[PDB]
């Protein structure tokens, strides 16, 4: 952490 | 600082739960699969966009059960 895939997925979620 | 750590932990959990859940749905375990997706939704501050995405990717009766769980 941080990892790109977590950052991207979270940004993609709109959460 | 601690704000970064807070956000890191949430982002890890979020993706891990969605990926566990996705795998359980592939294995035909919809029950446990949806349980993990609802853990990801729980930590989601503003989940409406997430719910619209799930509604596009899930059979409607499953989306419907997911809603009943929250």
């Amino acid at each position: 952490g941080p990892r790109l895939s977590r950052l991207l997925s979270y940004a993609g979620s709109g959460c | 600082g601690s704000d970064l750590k807070d956000a890191e932990a949430v982002q890890k959990f979020f993706l891990e739960e969605i990926q566990l859940g996705e795998e359980l749905l592939a294995q035909g375990d919809y029950e446990k699969g949806v349980d993990h997706l609802t853990n990801a939704i729980a930590v989601c501050g503003q989940p409406q966009q997430l719910l619209q995405v799930l509604q596009q990717t899930l059979p409607p009766p499953v989306f419907q059960m997911l809603l009943t769980k929250l």
